[PDB]
């Protein structure tokens, strides 16, 4: 979160992957136009990630599935 | 008895040192023979 | 635009060509009226291209109509500007040219490659010598030296058969002329037959140039150049300067001198000129390119305009202030500030205070975009004269942008990595950058004058990365060593003091409290002291096995101001912390605590809290300094006198004789040593506990509030040794250099100094300034050399399953225990566990973190040595795993895969180099009680009954009860001993005995004595002593011995009445005790000689300090080595030559004998034949690693550097992990060299890499093949790091031309893996964060 | 000893090693030994001990 970032690392394991993940996850936030799954609370997109990833809702494997189902579906249209 | 003089300015001088002046008949002479082989083309 | 490899080769004339767009022909620049270039000048529009973008010079083909299309009448093509930084040009050369780089930079390519002398080459270059070509007719051969005379000699018989030549055409001739193959063979078998080692080294070296050479697909002929490329306009500017002059690159210079001596050589050639016009002409276009190439470098450097030489390509590159250093690895950056700091107490520990001005400007992009966003401005420009105006809709936006974005902040020199930290912005006024009170100590920073650097992070990865890996809160734990960082200080340490210390009877005595709120209202309102003692009830908390806090309340003995601490402290630690008077270790240890208890989120907050606190009581203390609290004892003019009158009566006693100088002078030292000691004791005692104090009746005693002692006890910022030159003494000086003056300093800075005082100071006062001064260098260059050997280190693999390790026990030299186990083994990986059965059914588990948990157990069972798995031994290729490696020091768990261990350590290593500065021999004598047990040690009982040692090696220990070793200690040969083995010593307790000032030669039996191959006068000299006449009999050498005495070796017969020698048992054994030279028996032949007695008398009669690091570091050959044992068996001395000492191993098994020349007048230990193992020592003196590592192995070399560096750090109380100089030594043990003919393309006397062999190796074994045999080598850090398999690196640590030449004629390919490569190129690291990137580049060659 | 060492034998000889010392690779003729040397050490405007 705000202050200290202990407990998504300790929720995801490395930190470099922690930042790899929360960093495209932000991306998708930021530029994609996607809407963030925990409250605002006047944030920016990269602390709405590291919340996200906090509380067990984005990880890795969540967005690669997420993504892939997008895909599906555009190429079925 | 050449201690590896690499300063070029030392070796053309010794170059040039070992050809000695002659004045007065030579520049004669040499025209001479000269201006006969042009003489004989 | 994508690419994977950087190679490097030699370029031929056609590919010089190739580069080209058009070749330069006249030496002009530009016009001097309109300064438009010039036709062909070096400046050319046409080939290096045009000047303006999309406009030639006569405009007719325009309007970007034609692209690519060149307008014929000006000769310029219409493109883009940026062309002339890339567009090259060339010069074809009238004569051909040697290339520098390759004739003089030693060992000389050219050289090599001919055999020649480079004398030769240099006197046949400069036209000076003829050379011969061809020879067909036998009279003469190839490269043979011609002479100007000896050339007309053989020209007017021989001719028409006879090729000689002269300068650089004759040496391109001979390069072109030689074929490879026909040597390579040659030499091939010429090192089958003789094997001279200077001659086979050469050969090899040589043999391996032809090989590559032939390899890399160069041919020699290209070492001459032809055509010389000329490099693009743009990167040597001609520039106009704003007052009308102009500024010029040098290469211009150099350029325009080459092209005019050409030019004048093809007029002079065009001409029909006389030879040694010619040969001028020749030669000093040499010149001229030489010095293009390499400036200064062929002896006189060509002066500029001014008086300085002019600077040229090769200087362009090399130095410190070359590209490699200063434009690539390191560079100026956007986005940055930069201003004086401050302090700023109120901030939480993840802020910083930035100046609005700053921050304004820093963030300006970001501002112009929200400032559009909103609609507030139409277009840019609006934007920027919105904000040059400071309208207060910018203040809002800019308070909006920089929420929850990081900046870093920096302060240089950045020593380690936490010079560099990541701090979450408060915006404030001022100028002045606000930084927080506890991260000064990571930083080293103090508020007097300092400045810091800001700069911003943009992309969402960077902001990620600086909020998680960087930010201040996630850095609380030191890398080198796992103590935290965060650590209170002067201001704070004296608060927490003050509130928590105690007094006797004052305000408050014996209430009792409900809890800490009501001591907090009694205090505040005036009723109650902070030092009350009062009784308190209080609850603590207390983690349960499940993590559950149970909740305990009792009523407590305390005082008033610890209850109000008490509030503070987070829930889950005892009382017993707070309830007692807090200096600095106990903060820290409060701190540490808390950590390793309750997480990190607590432990921040907590932090915080101790300082608020700190400050605010420290504050409310109103601690003082007056002068009136410099107390000085009221007994110091008594003791000074006392040692006047005594130094005076000794100087007295003096001139009668009795004393000499060294006498007098080492008295003098004595007694003042001892004053000053008095004095200083006295002191103490009256200041430390001076108060007292009415306990309600009669007097008490208790410790002082005196300002001065409470700095000194709190640890806030006095010591002992400032205190006492402050009211004791000053004390003794030294002068300049070494010498200690005589008559000391007894004046202190409250009484003052005088005139003699303070000059005689101000020695060692400037001394030491100067010290620091010009020894921060000398740290710098080493981390530097640190760094570049160990940078390609990362973590790679998980578990390289690996079964070796270094077994590791505690330091116990000397008598005291340096390093216990849990210092020196926590956090390591346990690896083939040791168990056991028996007295303590020691269960170890395989391969398991040594958390605090396990230490405890294991000094619960009290185990003393324990075997480690250690970097030095891991077994996987281009990196370490983690199981090898440990714990994560900063973090704390097992290290993660992609982290940089190898800067990690040299940083570690390194960062404390600039605070590193720069005889009772009689018997041995126990401390304390315990049991002694021997090791390797060979005994002889004596008729007294007491126990003598011949062993070479003899060590001393002390096993206590629960069986741990305490002392141990290294008995000299020939000491008589006190006690056997088994029985238990008594402290204090002397237990060896020997002469220190001899070895002496002891007698194990009786008899009579036979003097043996002795003569007196070729031997021996008589000596005759007065009345009582005693002589002694005193061995000659073969130095001074006679010619005819010299075949007798002295020796001693011991006898029976019979004669007859009785055998010892089982052992077939000769008593033939042949003593070598100088074996001084005083008592004459035939003298009864009892058991345990002196034979012969021969009498036996360090750097440390940042040298002494770096010359281990740099692995230096000690002067006197110390020579070891190679091989076991017997051993003798052989025949001298010339004085060589000759001595000859024969091995009692093997049969092979192994003989060592020694110096003459070194001393050799052992006397003859014993069993001396592999690397045994025999003589004295200090040792060198390279025999260390070839004798007794890698992990003997290890622990050897280990020790000796980790002492050079403890001496100054510096305390660094182990792993870290593991980890360098692994890097510096990289090569091996092959002694073998293996199934694999190597050869005798290669070096390659350890990893390569074992790859080859492997392979080989995998088929049946028997691969090569190697053995490793050590080299130093500089030599390691120059030696990696990558030019780039190389060539940007040091020595840039050799390297870059010999990559050049080797062909080599650099394949991008360091950290140093990457960075060049501009690339993502392989480590951390960009680590996963590579990886899957690496799957991407599985699939091509 | 130093004598024994010393390889030249008389005056011209000891000024063609300084001169040859001092200007190496020019020949040594008399005269420009000799001027090298009173040059060197003994003239007014080329050497002064204040
Ligand atoms: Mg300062
Ligand atoms: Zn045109
Ligand atoms: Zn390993």
């Amino acid at each position: 979160a705000r202050v200290t970032v202990q407990d998504a690392v300790e929720k995801i394991g490395n930190r470099f992957d922690l930042v790899l993940v929360a960093a495209r996850r932000a991306r998708q936030m930021q530029v994609g136009g996607k809407d963030p799954l925990v409250p605002e609370e006047n944030d920016k997109t990269t602390v709405i990630a590291l919340r996200e990833i906090e509380e067990g809702l984005i990880n890795n494997q969540i967005l690669d599935v997420r993504e892939r189902q997008e895909q599906q579906e555009q190429e079925a249209a | 008895e050449i201690g590896r003089t690499t300063d070029p300015v030392r070796m053309y001088m010794r170059e040039m040192g070992t050809v000695e002046l002659l004045t007065r008949e030579g520049e004669i002479d040499i025209a001479k023979r000269i201006e006969d082989g042009i003489n004989q083309v | 635009e994508e690419f994977d490899a950087i190679k490097i080769a030699l370029a031929s004339p056609d590919m010089i060509r190739s580069w080209s767009f058009g070749e330069v022909k006249k030496p002009e620049t530009i016009n001097y009226r309109t300064f438009k270039p010039e036709r062909d000048g070096l400046f050319c529009a046409r080939i290096f291209g045009p000047v303006k973008d999309y406009e030639c010079l006569c405009g007719k083909y325009k309007r970007l109509k034609h692209r690519g299309v060149i307008c014929e009448k000006c000769g310029v093509e219409v493109t883009q500007t940026k062309v002339r930084r890339e567009r090259m040009g060339h010069i074809e050369l009238a004569s051909p040219t040697a290339h520098i780089w390759f004739l003089k930079s030693l060992p000389s390519r050219i050289g090599l490659l001919l055999d020649m002398p480079l004398r030769d080459i240099e006197r046949v270059l400069y036209f000076e010598s003829y050379v011969v070509i061809e020879g067909g007719m036998t009279n003469l051969e190839r490269q043979q030296i011609l002479t100007e005379e000896q050339y007309l000699d053989a020209l007017e018989e021989f001719g028409d058969e006879f090729d000689a030549k002269m300068g650089a055409e004759a040496i391109q001739a001979l390069l072109k002329s030689m074929d490879l193959e026909q040597e390579c063979e040659q030499l091939r078998e010429e090192l089958n037959e003789t094997n001279s080692e200077t001659k086979r080294k050469k050969l090899t070296k040589r043999i391996k140039l032809l090989e590559a050479f032939v390899q890399s697909g160069n041919k020699p002929e290209w070492m001459i150049l032809t055509v010389l490329p000329v490099l693009p306009p743009d990167l040597r500017p001609l520039v106009p300067l704003d007052g009308g002059r102009f500024a010029t690159s040098d290469l211009n210079d150099l350029y325009r001198r080459v092209i005019n001596r050409n030019n004048r050589l093809k007029r002079l050639l065009d001409l029909a000129a006389p030879d040694i016009i010619v040969r001028n002409e020749k030669r000093m276009l040499q010149e001229a390119v030489d010095a293009l190439l390499d400036n200064g470098r062929r002896g006189r450097a060509i002066t500029g305009s001014n008086k300085r030489p002019l600077k040229s390509l090769a200087d362009m590159i090399k130095g410190k202030q070359g590209r490699f250093r200063q434009n690539l690895l390191g560079k100026r950056v956007d986005y940055s500030g930069r201003s004086v700091i401050t302090v700023g107490p109120y901030l939480r520990l993840h802020q910083c205070g930035l100046p609005k001005k700053m921050a304004l400007e820093l963030f300006k992009p970001f501002i112009y975009g929200k400032l559009e966003l909103r609609g507030l401005a139409t277009t840019i420009k609006a934007a920027k004269k919105m904000v040059e105006r400071e309208e207060a809709v910018v203040w809002d936006i800019l308070d909006e942008v920089i929420r929850e974005h990081p900046v870093l902040l920096n302060r240089a020199p950045t020593l380690h990595r936490l010079g560099i930290q990541a701090f979450e912005p408060v915006l404030i006024e001022g100028k002045a950058i606000q930084l927080h009170p506890l991260v000064c100590a990571a930083y080293n920073a103090d508020f007097d004058g300092d400045q810091m650097a800001v700069h911003v992070p943009l992309t969402l990865e960077a902001q990620l990365e600086a909020r998680a890996l960087m930010m201040s809160t996630n850095n609380i734990l030191s890398p080198a060593n796992g103590e935290p960082i965060i650590v209170p200080s002067q201001d704070v340490v004296l608060g927490l003091y003050y509130m928590t210390r105690d007094c006797v009877n004052a305000k408050g005595e014996g209430m009792v409290l409900t809890g800490p709120k009501e001591a907090e209202r009694l205090y505040r309102s005036g009723l109650a002291s902070l030092h009350a003692r009062v009784k308190v009830r209080i609850t603590e908390y207390e983690k349960d096995a499940n993590g559950e806090l149970v909740a305990k309340t009792s009523l407590k003995d305390t005082t008033v101001g610890r209850a109000i601490l008490w509030m503070i402290v987070p829930k889950g630690l005892p009382y017993s912390i707070v309830n007692q008077a807090l200096g600095k270790k106990a903060i820290s240890k409060m701190l540490n605590t808390c950590y390793r208890i309750l997480g990190l989120k607590p432990t921040v907050i907590f932090a915080d809290q101790i300082m608020y606190t700190g400050f605010a009581y420290a504050a409310r203390s109103g601690a003082s300094v007056g002068i009136d609290d410099m107390v000085i004892p009221e007994k110091k003019h008594e003791i000074i006198s006392e040692a006047e009158a005594e130094v005076a009566e000794i100087q007295e006693q003096f001139q009668s004789g009795l004393v000499t100088a060294g006498e007098r002078y080492n008295k003098v030292i004595d007694i003042w040593a001892a004053a000053n000691d008095r004095v200083s004791k006295a002191m103490m005692d009256n200041l430390q506990t001076e108060t007292v104090i009415n306990r309600d009746g009669q007097e008490e005693k208790q410790v002082s509030f005196n300002s001065i002692y409470m700095m000194a006890d709190s640890g806030a910022r006095g010591s002992a040794a400032q205190i006492r030159q402050l009211a004791g003494m000053r004390g003794l000086m030294a002068k300049p250099d070494g010498s200690i003056i005589e008559t000391p300093i007894t004046a202190n800075f409250r009484e003052g100094l005088n005139v003699l005082q303070y000059f005689i100071s101000t020695h060692g006062a400037r001394k030491g300034l100067a010290d620091t001064a010009l020894k921060t260098a000398n740290s710098g260059y080493l981390t530097r050399r640190l760094v570049d050997v160990a940078q390609d280190l990362v973590v790679t693999e998980d578990d390289c399953g690996t079964h070796e390790g270094i077994m590791m026990t505690p330091v116990i030299e000397g008598g005291d225990v340096k390093e216990p186990l849990r210092d020196r083994v926590l956090g390591r990986v346990t690896a083939e566990d040791v168990l056991k059965p028996g007295t303590a059914d020691i269960l170890v588990p395989r391969n398991t973190l040594l958390h605090e948990q396990w230490c405890d157990l294991l000094e619960e069972n009290s185990v003393d040595a324990v075997k480690v798995r250690s970097v030095v031994s891991c077994d996987t290729d281009f990196g370490v795993c983690a199981h090898c490696y440990g714990r994560d020091l900063a973090r704390g768990h097992i290290i993660n895969k992609g982290e940089a261990i190898g800067v990690i350590a040299a940083q570690s290593i390194g960062e404390p180099g600039t605070q590193l500065t720069m005889a009772a021999e009689s018997s041995i004598q126990v401390k304390n009680k315990g049991s002694i047990k021997l090791s390797n040690v060979k005994s002889v009982v004596n008729s007294s009954g007491k126990l003598v040692i011949t062993s070479r090696n003899t060590e001393l220990k002390l096993i206590d009860e629960f069986g741990r070793t305490k002392e141990s200690y290294k008995v000299p040969y020939g000491a008589v001993l006190a006690k056997g083995d088994g029985e238990q010593v008594a402290g204090g307790e002397t237990v060896a005995n020997w002469d220190p000032h001899t070895m002496p030669v002891i007698t194990e039996v009786s008899g009579f004595v036979r003097f043996t191959d002795m003569i007196d006068g070729q031997t021996i000299t008589r000596q005759t002593d007065e009345l009582t006449g005693l002589s002694s009999l005193v061995v000659l050498d073969s130095a001074e011995r006679t010619a005819g005495g010299k075949d007798l070796r002295p020796a001693l017969k011991i006898v029976d009445a019979q004669g007859n020698d009785v055998l010892i048992p089982g052992t077939d054994m000769p008593a033939q005790y042949f003593l070598p030279g100088k074996a001084i028996v005083q008592l004459e032949d035939g003298v009864q000689i009892s058991s345990g007695d002196t034979l012969a008398r021969i009498p036996q009669e360090i750097t440390g300090g940042l040298p002494r690091v770096a010359d281990l570091f740099e692995a230096r050959r000690p002067k006197e080595p110390a020579i070891l044992a190679e091989i076991s068996g017997i051993v003798s001395f052989g025949k001298e030559t010339k004085g060589k000492r000759r001595l000859v191993i024969t091995p009692v098994d093997g049969s092979d004998p192994y003989e060592e020349m020694i110096p003459k007048w070194r001393q050799l230990n052992v006397f003859e034949g014993e069993r001396v193992e592999r690397g045994d020592v025999i003589s004295d003196g200090p040792e060198a690693p390279h025999d260390i590592l070839r004798l007794r192995g890698v992990h003997a070399v290890t622990r050897y550097i280990v020790n000796e560096v980790q002492d050079v750090y403890r001496l100054q109380g510096v305390k660094i992990n182990d792993k870290h100089i593991e980890v360098i030594v692994r890097q510096m043990l990289r090569k091996a060299t092959i002694v073998n003919a293996g199934s694999s393309d190597f050869l005798e006397g290669e070096q390659v890499e350890y990893s390569r062999v074992k790859i080859a190796n492997r392979e080989l074994e995998a088929n049946g093949k028997v691969g090569a045999t190697y053995s490793r080598d050590l080299l130093g850090i500089t030599k390691a790091s120059l030696a990696t398999e990558s030019f780039i690196s190389a060539a940007s640590f040091q020595e840039t031309t050799r390297v870059l030449t010999e990559a050049a004629v080797a062909g080599k390919r650099d394949e991008l893996r360091g950290l140093k490569e990457n960075v060049i190129v501009g690339r993502l690291i392989p480590a951390g964060t960009g680590y996963a990137y590579h990886q899957d580049r690496m799957r991407r060659r599985a699939a091509g | 000893e130093t004598l024994r060492v010393d390889p030249t034998n008389d005056r011209l000889s000891a000024l063609v090693e300084i001169y040859r010392m001092m200007r190496p690779g020019e020949p040594p003729t008399r005269e420009a030994a000799e001027s090298l040397f009173e040059n060197l050490f003994f003239s007014e405007d080329r050497y002064d001990l204040s």
